């Protein structure tokens, strides 16, 4: 679940994903059209009262 | 059959520097293999 936006990322021609320090998933290939599509999470935060 | 190809100033031996063998092919055969021999084109 995230936001799919465009990348400047230069991904090798072997290399599917792109992982995180905390091994998730950052960066991934559309299988259909070649580009690739950085995952951001979506807009999140603490409410005080 | 990870593969590199890198220039070189001259003859004596392997430089010093670190290039990166990226993978080229890989190959699903998976025959026994203990021995290997590299061949020579003679004119
Ligand atoms: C699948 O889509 C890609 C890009 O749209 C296209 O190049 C490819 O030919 C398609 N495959 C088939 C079997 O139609």
């Amino acid at each position: 679940t995230g936001v799919l936006t465009e990348s400047n990322k230069k991904f090798l021609p072997f290399q599917q994903f792109g992982r995180d320090i905390a091994d998730t998933t950052d960066a991934v290939r559309d299988p259909q059209t070649l580009e690739i599509l950085d995952i951001t999470p979506c807009s999140f935060g603490g409410v005080s009262v | 059959i990870y593969s590199k190809h890198t220039p070189i100033n001259l003859e004596r031996d392997l430089p010093q520097g670190f290039s990166a063998l990226e993978p080229l092919v890989d190959l699903p055969i998976g025959i026994n293999i203990t021995r290997f021999q590299t061949l020579l084109a003679l004119h």
